[PDB]
């Protein structure tokens, strides 16, 4: 593989001499260019580049020769020649021609199977270059299989119906990094503007329960969405989502946030507290009690019973009483004993 | 089956699958069989198997098998197989047939709704939302339910159920 390119390198000092070596060696059979390289090898491509440096029509024709020279069991061999022929063509009718070529490739590669990088390139071409065709490519690409791009383009040129079916596409792309997709779609769906949306959100939630990643975020999205629509039962929805280990920790913090934003509040506090993190939660809800003197005190005591930051909390409570302070000393002493 | 798959052949296995339904008329069995046919190259038999299963379900329609759940699951699976395949017309027909042949279509309707969403929007929001109201009712956001109904509607059922 390297020998040929070394010869070519030598040739590079002058015009095409050992470039013609490559040409000769590769043109004899597929085994010397396609078979020599186990993976993809830019020998034909190299030749084309050389010709490009030399001239334009000759380069296009040399390149054409490269295309004709069918590569081995390898991916992204003729795509770089078609890419250097696309850009070259453009440097938007010749570029379209390269896009047509790409279309053929897509048809031919898909057909062959029953090309991914190539597909991406095609998409880039059809999107950058009118809209419906690009959409078609997107669809094809999806089938073959990024959708974020589709959403973006759709959002831009068609300005949420293109991004609604784009949202559908995301949903339908049951492939990994799907939580993010769903989230993004949700975000777009609220900003582009409704009960359908809510339903979608619910679906996302129920299905993406074993994510263990942005569950708190998801909950926020839900509760937030509900709020936008409207309310306090939606805070319980968020709470629920958050209530259902370290993802759940984050969740519980979310719950705390919601609950501080909130009898019902008391209930929430009781829940969250009850559910090491638990101690912290206790501190939270104990504080809540402090806002809500006897009951609060009791709550504080309970929290304490569940280390030295708790002492501080107790002290604070005692501010909110001489007898209470005495109790604090007592309880603290007891704690020390334990 | 595993033995008979570890055995390289894929005939006689078919017969035992057929018998494996005979002993265990369970939808899980059918689903497993379908999965096997998915491993199998000839897609014709996959569809054929689906046709068979559906036919059998039809024949023993009345309460003499599995619950609505299993049948719903089956219908869903079939629908998604067809979804991979060309003929969505037949899928649609099946769905209509399914709603026609089966009452108590919460599962069935749900599946149908999902398919519609995949493959209209108003309908989806409508039926799905209504289901959510039913779900809501089961929980008790009952106000939210009634409101939803009112918005979605039909309006006679909105005001009747509102009154209720």
């Amino acid at each position: 593989l390297v020998e040929t390119w070394m010869k070519r390198v030598s040739l590079q000092k002058s015009a095409a001499e050992k470039c013609n070596v490559y040409s000769e060696a590769i043109l004899k059979i597929d085994p010397r260019k396609v078979g020599t390289p186990g993976s993809f090898g830019r020998l034909w491509c190299s030749y084309g580049d050389l010709y490009w440096r030399s001239n334009a029509i000759s380069t296009a024709r040399e390149l054409w020769t490269q295309s004709l020279k069918v590569p081995y069991p390898y991916i992204e061999d003729l795509e770089e020649i078609y890419l250097n022929w696309a850009d070259r063509e453009l440097d938007v009718e010749r570029a379209f021609s390269i896009l047509e070529d790409a279309l053929h490739v897509p048809t031919n590669p898909e057909i062959l199977l029953e090309s991914l990088r190539i597909w991406s390139k095609y998409i880039d071409y059809l999107e950058a270059y009118i809209f419906n065709k690009t959409k078609m490519a997107y669809n094809t690409v999806i089938d073959l299989r990024p959708a974020m791009a589709e959403n973006f383009a759709l959002f831009l040129q068609n300005h949420v119906m293109e991004s609604f079916q784009v949202y559908e596409k995301t949903i339908p792309l049951f492939p990994p990094e799907i939580q993010y997709e769903l989230w993004i779609e949700y975000l777009e769906v609220a900003t582009s503007h409704p009960e359908h949306i809510r339903f979608l959100f619910e679906k996302a939630l129920k299905n993406l329960c074993s994510n263990g990643i942005d569950c708190k975020t998801i909950f926020i999205a839900y509760s937030v969405f509900e709020e936008r629509i409207s309310i306090s039962k939606s805070i319980e929805i968020l709470r629920r989502g958050a209530v259902i280990l370290e993802s759940r920790l984050q969740l519980w913090r979310m719950c705390i946030s919601k609950a501080e934003s909130t009898s019902v509040t008391r209930e929430l506090y009781q829940e969250c507290i009850q559910i090491s993190k638990a101690v912290e939660f206790v501190i939270k809800f104990s504080d809540f009690e402090s806002s809500i003197t006897i009951r609060a005190r009791e709550i504080l005591a309970y929290g304490a019973k569940l280390n030295t930051e708790l002492w501080d909390s107790f002290e604070i409570f005692e501010l909110k009483x001489x007898x209470x302070x005495x109790x604090x000393x007592x309880x603290x002493x007891x704690x020390x004993x334990x | 089956v595993d033995f008979e798959i570890r055995q390289k052949n894929w005939n006689g296995v078919r017969e035992i699958y057929s018998k494996y339904v005979m002993a265990h008329p369970q939808m899980q069995t059918w689903l497993k069989w379908v999965r096997f046919e998915n491993r199998h190259g000839n897609t014709e038999f996959t569809r054929s198997v689906y046709s068979l299963a559906i036919d059998t379900v039809a024949n023993l329609q009345n309460l003499q098998i599995w619950s609505d759940m299993e049948v719903a699951k089956l219908v869903n699976s079939f629908a998604h197989w067809e979804a991979a395949q060309q003929e969505y017309e037949r899928s649609s027909a099946l769905y209509q047939i399914a709603i026609e042949k089966w009452p108590s279509n919460q599962l069935l309707k749900a599946g149908l709704l999902d398919f519609e969403k995949q493959f209209n929007s108003i309908e989806e929001t409508i039926s799905y939302k209504r289901k959510m109201e039913y779900e809501t009712i089961l929980s008790n956001y009952d106000t939210w339910w009634l409101y939803l109904d009112l918005i979605s509607e039909f309006p006679k059922q909105i005001m009747q159920t509102f009154e209720k």
